[PDB]
């Protein structure tokens, strides 16, 4: 019987966040990244996915 | 749970 | 992202700066059969863009708000092992000791 | 009793074992 | 003989519409607060 | 000779699913999002292409 | 150690296995903390 | 009257420190994050520290 | 105090216990070893062209 | 005596950190770089260096 009671929501967020990146670079060998990810007051990201 | 899904 | 402490973490909201260097070297970024000793035949890579990617559950707004307000605590605090959990220590054997 | 998040079979709440809580997987053990 | 080529006008579209994705759910943009990253503008597909 | 890519995928013997659920889970038989205020309640002619 | 006798330059690998404990937290809102060691050979 | 300094030399050339508008703010509150007090005795300890009540291994925070 | 030699090194490790690197706690440009001369540039280290 | 108590960290802070150009544009008699340094809560930059 599957509850309702508080577990998915009504409020209209997303569920797969695709970010885009600063710091692209190029190098003989190497190449970095980084990520200002922001998640936001709720919707705690498990960081497995 | 015989059924098709949960 | 196999780092053991980034694994399997539970994030609490905010804003979070994420940086990765990769490795453009060719010769263990691919894996030949035979032993192809590369970097010397002409492999290369290019990357042309690099995208993250995440996956919210939707918890409602007063039950992430009795998780979050329950996880910032100081005894209430994630913690990860290693699996292998150890340190190589690499000694070097020279020809035919 | 956190009764309203658990899915529940039937009337009584689906509450799972007490090794559900904490792991202990290391390299031999 | 020679005719003209007859003209046209490549110009910007009148109010500069279709340069900002609209009602493409999907491809929309948000004013979002920065701490609390929730929608304050969600779109359809209808309602042009 | 140059060459581009071809990607393809195969899916036989199963049908694919959407559960009924807000955040799709197959927490249940009944739902979260099936026995909510809005769908109980009223009536709900479907179009879907 | 003792190994059998061998062609090319090798080396040995060593695994000290050890622990390894990663014990975190975020006291703030959008403040991340990290608190670890492996408590043989730690650093320090 | 209602305005003005009562004072002899109309333009002076240095006026006094008590006659001039001073800037007296508040004593700025600064929030100590970790006192190192019982913090260089957690890396002696083994434990590298990373990131950053405010911290779990000391329970106490001092402010100045 | 003839020294002429300092220009023949390559890389510099302090290991304690054989088991930190020194400096360690992610101090410097490259906190393992201390890197006295690298050949190939990398992502830019090279001081006094 | 060269003294102790706060004057040398312990927390991991990265010594020097190479930062980036995020949106690098051209001009056939200019260039024009487009940094974004940042600092957090500690680490009080020089910027002579």
């Amino acid at each position: 019987v599957a509850p309702t009671h508080d577990v998915t929501t009504d409020r209209s967020q997303r569920l797969t966040l695709r970010f885009v990146p600063v710091d692209r670079e190029d190098t003989a060998y190497s190449y970095k990244v980084r990520f200002t990810l922001a998640v936001g007051d709720n919707r705690v990201l498990d960081m497995a996915s | 749970a015989g059924m098709y899904g949960g | 992202q196999k780092f053991f402490a980034i694994k399997n973490l539970l994030l609490l909201p905010g804003s979070y700066t994420y940086e990765w260097n990769f490795r453009k070297d060719v010769n263990m970024i691919l894996q030949s059969s035979l032993g192809n000793d590369l970097r010397v035949d002409g492999a290369s890579v290019r990357f042309d863009s690099i995208n993250l990617y995440a996956n919210f559950f939707p918890m409602a707004h007063n039950t992430a708000s009795t998780l979050e307000a329950m996880l910032r605590n100081d005894t209430n605090d994630q913690s990860f092992n290693d699996y292998l959990c150890a340190a190589n220590m690499l000694y070097p054997i020279p020809s035919n000791a | 009793n956190f009764a309203s998040l658990a899915p529940r079979h039937g009337s009584r709440p689906f509450m799972g074992t007490w090794n559900e809580i904490g792991t202990s997987q290391l390299n031999g053990g | 003989q020679a005719a003209p080529n007859r003209p046209n006008y490549i110009g910007f579209r009148d109010n500069f519409i279709g340069l900002m994705y609209y009602n493409s759910t999907g491809n929309m943009g948000v004013l979002a607060g920065q701490a609390s990253q929730l929608n304050a503008v969600v779109d359809l597909q209808d309602r042009n | 000779v140059p060459s581009l890519t071809q990607k393809k995928f195969l899916c036989d013997r199963t049908m694919w699913r959407i559960p009924f659920s807000s955040n799709f889970m197959s927490m249940g038989a009944l739902t979260d999002l099936g026995q909510n205020m809005l769908y109980a309640n009223s009536a709900h002619a479907l179009d879907m292409t | 150690f003792e190994v059998d006798p061998m062609d090319e330059p090798t080396l040995l690998y060593v695994l000290f296995e050890v622990f390894d404990v990663v014990r975190i937290h975020q006291p703030h809102r959008g403040v991340i903390e990290a608190v670890y060691l492996r408590t043989p050979f730690s650093a320090g | 009257a209602l305005t003005s300094t009562p004072r002899s030399q109309l333009n002076p050339p240095n006026w006094p420190a008590v006659q001039v508008y001073q800037e007296n703010p508040a004593p700025t509150t600064v929030l100590l994050p970790r006192d190192a007090e019982a913090e260089v005795q957690m890396t002696n300890s083994g434990a590298q520290l990373a990131g950053g009540g405010r911290s779990s291994f000391t329970p106490r925070q001092a402010y100045l | 105090g003839t020294f002429y030699l300092n220009h023949t090194f390559k890389k510099v490790s302090i290991m304690f216990d054989s088991s930190v690197s020194w400096p360690g706690n992610d101090r410097l440009l490259t906190p393992n070893e201390f890197e006295i001369k690298r050949t190939v540039d990398g992502e830019g280290y090279n001081v006094a062209q």
